[PDB]
């Protein structure tokens, strides 16, 4: 992150669980707020190399 | 706003500049190009203006690249000029490596291939101009008319009108025309192409323009006494 | 707007430089040839004219380009300095190589090319200049030309291009028969000039003149420019002075 | 979000002032009397109950350096916010009734 | 001369009849009964006092009660009571309050207002079933929409869609697009309203949403119907005034306007047409589409369509042997409809500057010129030359 | 946006969105189709017309690289004659350099090396192409070395092997109907009415060789581009067995 | 301005004194005339001598209106613009918008551009009518045609555009003959001098 | 001119006649308003016309005061506030005792302001802030409280309870979709998880999107699905705002869904009313201010909801207050876009499903012509292609006739750039 | 500043104090004759609920 204000911050580890809460975890892992992230962007979490 | 070079790209894949060059060819009168069996017939709409004007002095509307390659064209009159006389050294160069009469193909592949080259660049425009690259070689008898368009793509069509209000005049040439039976006389090549034009014209018999080009390298240009027998003919029929 | 440059288009494929570089030749005063049958007459119109102004040094907007044609300005000056020395220099490159003089279609063809070449590309401005090219050779006699700052040329035997393009090509038309004396082309001139200038009392300071003929001096295309004293005489046969 | 709000409240109650509160953005309003009333009424309390730590929130709507923004009765939310000011001096200085403030440009 | 004498033996017995009849039967009406109705009137008048202030229902409340907004300043908590019933009111109609102390004396009004005046129109149609050659194709597009629904409504059924609902007439002034729209109307013999979008604006605030409501209130007692709103362009997106004075009023009335369209279901049976110059000058979304459907894009005569609104024109004038059908066509080029009309104008009042009582062939030929030079472009050929 | 307007200038992803957007010039071409068998690759394509004016007989979309390289492109032909131009001069300098056939893999990755130019300069590959290409090629060919193979060539990406593929317009649903009826049970003549079958299923036209075209790379055979006749015949044979069904 | 006085005549009067000879001759009905031209050249005085002989309603709209309030407001006049001039017919209308508002607006669009733009767009409808013409001769006069906006320019629903030339030497000797009487006539007679030492730019 | 001129004053005289004609019919109409059941209605109407007992003057409360610490007596007295419930009993210094409380000032339409006594059919509990109450014609008093504003009726309208759509109805089964079952269904059926994870559970929802998508289809299909009552809201067609009379819309469907359990708040269309203010701009309002600032409070309050979820959708996320932009307020952010092919393939299948037409149509084959697109512009195509049907006589619609109906829109696209392309003949 | 859409200059009350008399005093004023009659609590809103 870069550029993150205090509340953004928030937004992100919260909806980071939520996230993981539908895959099947009961508990927030590394991956997850990684995950948060790309929901405040408009990036593609997984795509293949061939524009990026 | 993806219409400001040839380096930019909308999202639906179109370079505007071409776009826009199309509708730069509707400023420019018609051209009409039909095949027969044995020729092909490339007639226009030519302008009189004024008194003033001339016809000697003032441009053709028909260029000869050579003694059996003919080109029309529609566009700006400016940007043909260049296009032009760059074609007619293509059409030399052949011959100066090969040593033969120039190719239709060639020619059609060569000129678009100039405008082509010039799209494919971002830091220059390329014509507003579309053409008909019409002719015969000495060793196949078979009739060509080929077509450029300012993309600097090249195709090929049995007969095309392009230039000013084309597509109302293709129409017309469709239903009449068949890849079956394109026209059997030279004569009869030359009153559909006049039927067609006379639609462009409104009236004006000295602005109905006509050329003939067959094989063994025979181009002619009509007096004007002899495009005139044609309207007098098609009004006696209509 | 799309007026950045000339690579670009609007959405219906115009080209507003080419349009201004049209307009720019009507801010110039007006400029007149004339084609008839025994000589083409060129005259021109001073944009310029101050108390103390001289102009008896040189004509601003003739400028002879070879032995044989010659050519009337209209635009912005020093766009039209460039390529008066372009165009003579092509002339006598012609002289050089086939060791006759050029043909007035190819000296127009030229230019309106490079003109045209400057739109076509790169960031080079395009230059609006109109020449009025009068000229004589084998192929057609006698021809009166235009080119146009869009890059293309029409023959004519008459055209008006500068100030009050509208206005003098009317009153040009009007007074035109076929035929046409070359004393009568000059008086032709005249008249309209002074209609359309805004200068009440049209004196030869204000007038440009020349009268190309090869039916005087028979075998050679003669271009003659009128000195002051000739040009003041004909004014008093018009009527003007 | 820098969290001016957060500290400000922390730094009220570790003090032993209260935390008045002062919604800049809700006292918004064309209202010419009950805009300019309804401040003072904010203000009177926090001298009452002094010590106090007032927190006014964003200065860009109850008054702007600019007039080219139609204000009318945030036009007097303005004047009154320098009468608070001198009402400081009161108890003399500033210390038992101080003014925090916040504004985002 | 033997036919307008026909129209003469139709019009003249039969409607000199129809006038004579009424003003008899106004007596007549009278003499039949002499109680029992007579005495009711005479106890409503006694009743109601001279003058009456009037009401605007706003609600009622089922106890013997209402509550009504009125012209004067305070609500009234008003009682429905004397010659009138309960079911006899609906919301938002106008009724008729006692002076001395408001009460629902009855109802003689029901969506009787000014701006309702202006909306219901009497007049003849200009055109009717397209007088004026040109825009075939555009009318059968409307037609399919508009007129069609009203005619047969079992087709749509068999096809198992919904009907359309409305038309947007747009594009190019001269083309007479608000003339076709009168043209279908008097083709169905449907009730037209001409109202103007922009007769709901004022300077005067809070008048106009209550307008807004008025013509789909009134569109739908008298339904089937074809409502035309025209120029509701001026309501668009754009603002009434930069200082002030009406910083709200178009912007309540074009959102009041768009939410009573859709609310009384996905008609087919009140249509509706917006005329307007663009949707450039409107909001970029309207209420937007599957709603609204058809949109017609008015475009400028072709040679085909020109000759057509020209020969309409030529005929109703002295001669046309002097020069031919064709010769106007060519000498011309393409314009609006308007253009047209236009020449066929100057064309007669050049026959009376030269005092003759034929369209001379010089008068055709300068009529030509002078539409041509007004309305000019020239840098179309001299880009190209 | 802002992104699309700078050929060095990434997205805030990371991504040059001139260079997306010429994924879609692709797309707008008319479909192309090429399945890689065991017996050869079998390449069929979408043409239109709007006259039948239009010589439908002398016009190209598959195009010769070689006697045996062949290839389908789809998108924009401005850019297609350039992009087949550079391919057959690799093929034939190959031969040129070498006395011995181009390997498909490797004629795979040269065109698209003129394809990564969008500019000028750079080093190991100086750049005199100045926008995105708006064309992809099905290139197909046989070496032996490697049998048939199948790429797509991808100037945005770089190329990826297929076992078949679909391109164009009528990519998305055909990617999967050729999950479906991709076999390694596939023999040359089946997969000829395959291709039409598939083709048929996505174009809104009317199936003809017209505006149709099969060729094969068969290594046996050389590289054929076929006649009216004989694809007229494939159209004939796909009705009476559909017929029976 | 001889040109123009004939014009004006043929236009205006014609029509109105008797409406059945346009209808049997020609065809419509002119919508009335859009005055344009130099400044100076007595556009309106010129119209005022219309009104008076043929026997017409004046009235004279001076500007944009909203300015009237005392009863109403500016933008319902318009309205009633047609109840007024078809009672009172036959009337000439002289309104008057110069138009110095500008191009600005000819292409806006935006601001409080609407209202002037509705006032101008309604009374375009009562004059062309939906049945019935209030009056055929209202009339336009404004400094140039690109200041003007489009829908009352496009023609066919406002008839004849007349433009009226900076002065003429001729013009100048006959605008000169009429003042200098009232004047005090030179000896000598330099009423000639005038007018070939300069022409005017407007009248 | 004989034929024409004799002719043109007959045709003349007929049109005046006509015209004078209308005049004599228009002054006599139908007789009167007289009916046999409200003649009856005359015994008891002589009466109250003539009493004094109507009108009453529709006044509202707008300030309450207690009518005792008032500041009512001001001779020995200080401020504008008194004890706040005495002010005249612990002292007759003033030399006064009154025991009036709760006497309330109202305002009437006309915007004027007064304060009012209590009637013998008024206690204090049947008055409150914001409820209509009547008062007299001369010297005001109140008499019969009416109830709370003009938003009752109107309101249930709007309200449809348990829709009839599912996720049938909408066509794509889009990731907006898939965001959304996890907020509504997913912390109803198990609160547990979240709980333990430490997560507080999703209930806010911001659906927005461009226009024609169909938010509102999904938010109707999950509303259904989870088998949930359904409350609907709609601030865009309801435009009761004035002095706070939009909080009182807020209120009272907030507080009827909180009664009850199982429930969806739906607040819809919120760009006006409850939504961004005009005291910025020229507008000048605040009127929608009020709306705004209840709506957040009422949340905020409801909050643990019990499992009772509280949605919005609104077109533009700039037409809200950063306050809801808060979490615990909107916690799940969905943007509503175009479908893809198949998205797209799932709207026609819809629209084709209740027309009567040729089976032997793909749905597919259609949608791939078609280019990305909004849904209603795909309800515009079967529509239109369901005119071309009927007029070329036709009860069926080929694949053919939707081909022509798709082609028309498409034209209109080409006819504002450039028309003519490559693809004539690639 | 009456609430029947006047401004009026009145006489001051000799039970009401000038004291408790000053800009933004919600006032009675009697209906009879203008003469400052009571003292009235100031209104309140929303937005001073969030203020406390
Ligand atoms: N199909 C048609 N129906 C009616 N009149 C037509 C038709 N086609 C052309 N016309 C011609 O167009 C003329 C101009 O019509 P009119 O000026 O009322 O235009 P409009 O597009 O409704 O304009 P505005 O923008 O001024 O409201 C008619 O008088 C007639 O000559
Ligand atoms: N043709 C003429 N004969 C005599 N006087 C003339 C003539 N034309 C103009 N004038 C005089 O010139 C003066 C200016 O003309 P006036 O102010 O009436 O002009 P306009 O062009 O109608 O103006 P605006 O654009 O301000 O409406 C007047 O004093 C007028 O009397
Ligand atoms: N998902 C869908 N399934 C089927 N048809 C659809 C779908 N989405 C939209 N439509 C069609 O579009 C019509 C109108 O749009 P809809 O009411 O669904 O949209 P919205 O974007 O929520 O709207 P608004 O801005 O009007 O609130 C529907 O009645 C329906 O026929
Ligand atoms: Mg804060
Ligand atoms: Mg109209
Ligand atoms: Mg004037
Ligand atoms: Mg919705």
């Amino acid at each position: 992150t870069d550029e993150f204000n205090g509340a953004q911050l928030k937004a992100v580890t919260v909806e980071a669980g939520m996230i993981a809460l539908r895959n099947g975890q009961s508990s927030v892992k590394h991956e997850d707020f990684v995950e948060g992230i790309s929901e405040v962007q408009a990036r593609k979490s997984k795509s293949v190399s061939f524009y990026a | 706003g993806y219409d400001r070079a040839l380096s930019i790209f909308s999202p639906d894949g179109h370079i505007f500049q071409v776009e826009y060059a199309l509708e730069a060819v509707k400023r420019g009168t018609c051209a009409v190009g039909v095949k027969g069996k044995n020729c092909v017939v490339l007639g226009c709409e030519r302008r009189s203006t004024l008194k003033l004007q001339d016809t000697r002095i003032t441009p053709s509307k028909v260029s000869k690249i050579d003694s059996h390659v003919v080109l029309s064209f529609s566009g700006l009159n400016a940007d043909s000029r260049i296009l032009i006389e760059k074609a007619r050294v293509e059409a030399q160069s052949h011959r100066l490596t090969l040593e033969d009469p120039v190719t239709v193909e060639y020619l059609t592949r060569y000129v678009a291939g100039v405008q082509q080259r010039y799209t494919q660049s971002g830091g220059v425009r390329p014509f507003g101009v579309s053409t008909l690259i019409a002719g015969f070689d000495p060793r196949d008898d078979e009739p060509k008319l080929y077509q450029t368009e300012p993309s600097g793509i090249y195709s090929s069509w049995s007969a095309q009108t392009i230039g000013r209000n084309s597509k109302t005049v293709r129409e017309f040439l469709e239903k009449n025309y068949d890849r079956k039976e394109p026209p059997a006389t030279v004569e009869e090549c030359v009153k559909l192409t006049v039927r067609s034009l006379l639609e462009v014209v409104q009236t004006g018999a000295k602005n109905i323009e006509i050329t003939v080009v067959k094989p063994d390298s025979d181009i002619v240009a009509l007096s004007s006494e002899e495009i005139n027998q044609y309207v007098t003919q098609i009004e006696q029929e209509k | 707007r799309y007026d950045s440059r000339t690579t670009i288009f609007s959405p219906e494929g115009r080209l507003y430089q080419v349009e201004y570089a049209l307009e720019s030749i009507s801010h110039a005063g007006t400029a007149i040839g004339i084609m008839a049958s025994d000589g083409i007459v060129l005259a021109a119109e001073r944009k310029v004219t101050s108390t103390l102004l001289e102009q008896d040094t040189s004509t601003e907007k003739l400028y002879k380009l070879n032995d044989k044609i010659a050519v009337a300005v209209a635009g912005l000056t020093a766009d039209a300095e460039i390529l008066i020395n372009t165009a003579r220099i092509h002339a006598q490159n012609y002289l050089k190589t086939y060791n006759e003089d050029i043909p007035v279609e190819i000296l127009v063809r030229r230019l309106s090319d490079i003109k045209q070449g400057y739109t076509q590309h790169g960031g080079l401005r395009p230059f609006g200049v109109s020449f009025i090219y009068a000229g004589y050779d084998d192929r057609y006699g006698y021809q009166l030309y235009t080119s146009n700052p869009s890059g293309n040329y029409t023959g004519w035997k008459a055209i008006s291009v500068g100030a009050n393009t509208s206005a003098a090509q009317t009153l040009l038309q009007m007074d035109y028969k076929d035929d046409m004396k070359v004393d009568d082309a000059i008086e032709l001139a005249l008249k309209t000039l002074s209609k359309t200038t805004d200068s009440s009392a049209l004196t030869y300071d204000r007038l440009e003149f020349a009268t190309i003929r090869k039916g005087a001096n028979d075998g050679e295309v003669y271009q003659k420019i009128f000195k002051p004293q000739e040009i003041k005489d004909i004014l008093v046969k018009t009527g003007i002075t | 979000g820098t969290g001016k709000t957060l500290l400000a409240r922390a730094c009220a109650a570790q003090t032993n002032a209260t935390f008045l509160k002062l919604a800049a953005p809700q006292l918004v309003q064309m209202y010419i009397g009950e805009g300019a009333k309804l401040v003072r009424d904010a203000f009177a309390l926090a001298k009452e109950k002094a010590p106090t730590i007032i927190f006014i929130d964003e200065l860009d709507a109850i008054g702007t350096k600019r007039f080219d923004s139609e204000k009318s009765g945030d036009r007097e939310v303005q004047r009154t916010m320098l009468e608070l000011l001198n009402q400081l001096d009161g108890f003399s200085s500033d210390d038992r009734v101080k003014v925090l403030a916040a504004t985002n440009r | 001369t033997r036919c307008k004498l026909k129209l003469l033996r139709m019009e003249r017995i039969k409607d000199h009849l129809l006038l004579e009849e009424e003003f008899v039967s106004n007596s007549e009406i009278l003499k039949p009964f002499e109680k029992k109705q007579e005495e009711e009137k005479k106890q409503l008048e006694e009743i109601r006092g001279n003058p009456l202030s009037i009401g605007t229902l706003e609600e009622i409340i089922d106890d013997d009660h209402a509550i009504v907004t009125s012209p004067t300043m305070p609500d009234y908590y008003v009682s429905i009571l004397s010659f009138v019933d309960k079911e006899l009111l609906e919301p938002g109609c106008s009724v008729l309050l006692h002076h001395k102390t408001m009460s629902i004396v009855g109802v003689l009004q029901d969506d009787a207002d000014p701006m309702v005046s202006v909306m219901k129109m009497d007049k003849s149609p200009t055109e009717s079933y397209s007088d004026i050659g040109g825009l075939e194709s555009q009318i059968q597009e409307i037609k399919e929409s508009v007129e069609l629904p009203l005619t047969h409504p079992e087709l749509y059924e068999e096809m198992g869609i919904k009907p359309p609902k409305g038309v947007i007439l747009y594009g190019a002034p001269g083309t007479g697009k608000t003339l076709l729209a009168k043209a279908v109307a008097n083709q169905t013999s449907a009730t037209f309203l001409r109202i103007v979008g922009s007769e709901l604006i004022q300077k005067y605030l809070g008048d106009g949403p209550r307008l807004c409501r008025q013509i789909f209130k009134v569109a739908g007692e008298n339904a089937p119907s074809i409502v035309f709103i025209d120029e509701i362009d001026a309501i668009g997106t754009k603002r009434y005034d930069s200082n002030s004075g009406g910083e709200r009023e178009i912007q309540r009335t074009m959102l009041e306007l768009l939410n009573q369209l859709d609310g009384f279901d996905d008609r087919g049976d009140v249509k509706v047409i917006m005329a307007t110059n663009k949707i450039e000058t409107l909001d970029p979304a309207l209420i937007r589409p599957g709603r609204i459907d058809r949109k017609i894009l008015f475009e400028n005569p072709d040679l085909s369509t020109k000759k057509k609104i020209l020969g309409i024109h030529t005929s109703k004038m002295n001669l046309s042997e002097d020069v031919n059908l064709e010769t106007l066509v060519t000498t011309k080029d393409d314009l609006s409809g308007a253009d047209i009309q236009a020449m066929c104008t100057e064309a007669g009042l050049l026959a009376l500057r030269e005092r003759r009582m034929q369209v001379t062939a010089e008068d055709f030929k300068q009529a030509k010129e002078r539409v041509m030079k007004n309305k000019v472009e020239e840098n179309l050929e001299g880009l190209y030359l | 946006s802002e992104y699309d307007r700078g050929v060095s200038t990434f997205s805030p992803e990371g991504r040059l969105f001139q260079v997306e957007y010429s994924l879609e010039a692709i797309k707008l071409g008319s479909t192309a189709i090429g399945i890689a068998t065991k017996e050869g690759v079998v390449l069929g394509v979408e043409k239109r017309a709007t006259s039948p004016l239009l010589e439908s007989d002398s016009i190209e979309k598959i195009v010769e690289i070689d006697r045996h390289i062949g290839c389908a492109m789809s998108g924009l032909t401005a850019d297609a004659r350039s992009m087949i131009e550079h391919a057959r001069t690799a093929a034939v300098t190959h031969n040129l350099y070498y006395d011995e056939d181009i390997n498909v893999e490797s004629l795979t990755q040269s065109v698209c090396d003129l394809a990564l130019r969008f500019g000028e300069g750079a080093s190991g590959e100086e750049r005199l192409m100045s926008r995105p290409f708006g064309v992809a090629l099905l290139i197909a060919g046989h070496d032996a070395d490697d049998g048939y193979q199948l790429f797509h060539a991808e100037p945005s990406g770089t190329f990826y092997r297929y076992n078949a593929k679909a391109i164009g317009s009528g990519s998305e649903g055909a990617q999967a109907e050729l999950l479906n009826e991709w076999h390694s049970s596939l023999t040359l003549k089946e997969a000829e009415l395959l291709v039409l079958k598939i083709l048929k299923q996505v174009m809104e036209e009317k199936l003809d060789e017209n505006n149709a075209q099969l060729s094969c790379i068969t290594k046996q055979d050389g590289f054929k581009i076929y006649d009216n006749e004989k694809t007229a015949e494939l159209i004939k044979e796909l009705k009476e067995k559909e017929a029976a069904e | 301005l001889t040109k123009q006085i004939k014009e004006i005549k043929e236009v205006i009067e014609l029509p109105v004194k008797h409406p059945e000879l346009f209808e049997s001759l020609g065809i419509a009905q002119p919508k009335g005339v859009i005055l344009y031209g130099p400044p100076g050249t007595g556009k309106t005085l010129l119209a005022r001598a219309v009104a008076h002989h043929t026997d017409c309603k004046f009235i004279r709209v001076s500007g944009a209106e909203l300015v009237q309030k005392y009863i109403g407001e500016g933008s319902r006049m318009v309205r009633e613009l047609f109840v007024m001039a078809r009672e009172h017919a036959p009337s000439i209308i002289f309104m008057d918008e110069i138009d110095s508002i500008g191009s600005t607006r000819v292409e806006g669009s935006g601001g409080g551009d609407s209202e002037v733009q509705r006032t101008m767009l309604e009374l375009l409808n009562q004059l062309d009518g939906f049945e019935t013409s209030k009056n055929i001769k209202i009339i336009m006069a404004t400094n140039r045609l690109d200041i003007l906006d489009p829908a009352l320019l496009r023609p066919g629903r406002i008839d004849r555009k007349i433009e009226f030339p900076p002065p003429s030497v001729a013009a100048r000797a006959e605008i000169l003959r009429i003042h200098s009487r009232k004047m005090n006539l030179t000896r000598g007679i330099n009423l000639r001098k005038v007018a070939e030492k300069m022409n005017g730019c407007s009248g | 001119a004989a034929p024409y001129a004799a002719k043109l004053k007959q045709t003349e005289n007929d049109l005046k006649d006509i015209e004078a004609r209308i005049k004599e019919k228009a002054g006599v109409k139908e007789s009167d308003t007289g009916l046999a059941p409200s003649h009856l209605w005359d015994i008891m109407g002589d009466r109250q016309r003539l009493g004094e007992e109507h009108p009453l003057q529709v006044a509202r409360c707008t300030k309450i005061i207690k009518g005792n610490g008032e500041s009512d007596e001001t001779t020995t007295d200080n401020n504008n506030s008194g004890n706040s419930n005495s002010n005249s009993n612990q002292q007759s210094t003033d030399a006064d005792e009154d025991d009036e409380d709760a006497k309330y000032v109202i305002n009437l339409k006309q915007i004027a302001k007064f304060v009012v006594g209590l009637g013998e059919r008024v206690s204090p509990t049947d008055i409150e802030e914001g409820m209509r109450v009547g008062v007299d014609r001369s010297k005001y008093n109140i008499e019969l409280p009416l109830p709370p504003r003009i938003d009752p009726s109107v309101t249930m309208m709007t309200v449809e309870e348990k829709p009839d759509v599912t996720y049938s109805d909408v066509g794509g089964c889009k990731d907006q979709i898939e965001k959304l079952r996890e907020v509504v269904e997913l912390p109803l059926l198990s609160p547990e998880r979240f709980a333990t994870l430490g997560i507080d559970p999703p209930k806010g929802i911001l659906l927005y999107g461009p226009p024609g998508t169909g938010k509102t289809l999904c938010a109707r299909a999950v509303a259904n699905r989870t088998d949930a009552t359904f409350i609907r809201v709609i601030g865009s067609e309801l435009v009761q705002k004035y002095v706070g009379e939009g909080a009182r819309m807020v209120r009272e469907l907030f507080e009827m869904a909180r009664t009850k359990k199982a429930c969806i708040i739906f607040f819809d269309e919120i760009d006006a009313v409850g939504g961004a203010r005009f005291d910025d701009g020229a507008g000048g309002d605040n009127e929608v201010q009020r709306t705004m600032l209840e709506l957040i409070t009422q949340l905020d309050g409801f909050d643990p909801r019990g499992n009772i979820k509280v949605m919005f959708a609104t077109n533009r996320p700039n037409t809200l207050d950063p306050a809801l932009l808060r979490p615990g307020r909107i916690d799940r952010k969905v943007e509503f876009s175009l479908p893809d092919l198949e998205g797209r393939a799932n709207i026609f299948r819809i629209h084709s499903k209740s027309m009567s037409v040729e089976r032997g149509i793909r749905w597919e084959l259609i949608s791939r012509l078609c280019p990305n697109s909004t849904g209603a512009e795909l309800r515009s195509v079967c529509t239109e292609a369901g005119m071309f049907a009927i007029r070329a006589r036709r009860k069926v619609a080929t694949e053919k006739d939707f081909l022509k109906a798709v082609d028309k829109v498409i034209s209109g696209y080409k006819k504002f750039s450039s028309t003519s392309r490559y693809m004539q003949y690639n | 500043k009456t609430s029947s859409r006047q401004t009026v200059f009145l006489p001051m009350v000799g039970l009401v104090d000038p004291d408790k008399l000053k800009p933004n005093d919600l006032v009675g004023v009697n209906k009879d004759s203008y003469l400052i009659l009571d003292t009235l609590p100031s209104e309140f809103d929303s937005r001073v609920k969030a203020m406390e």
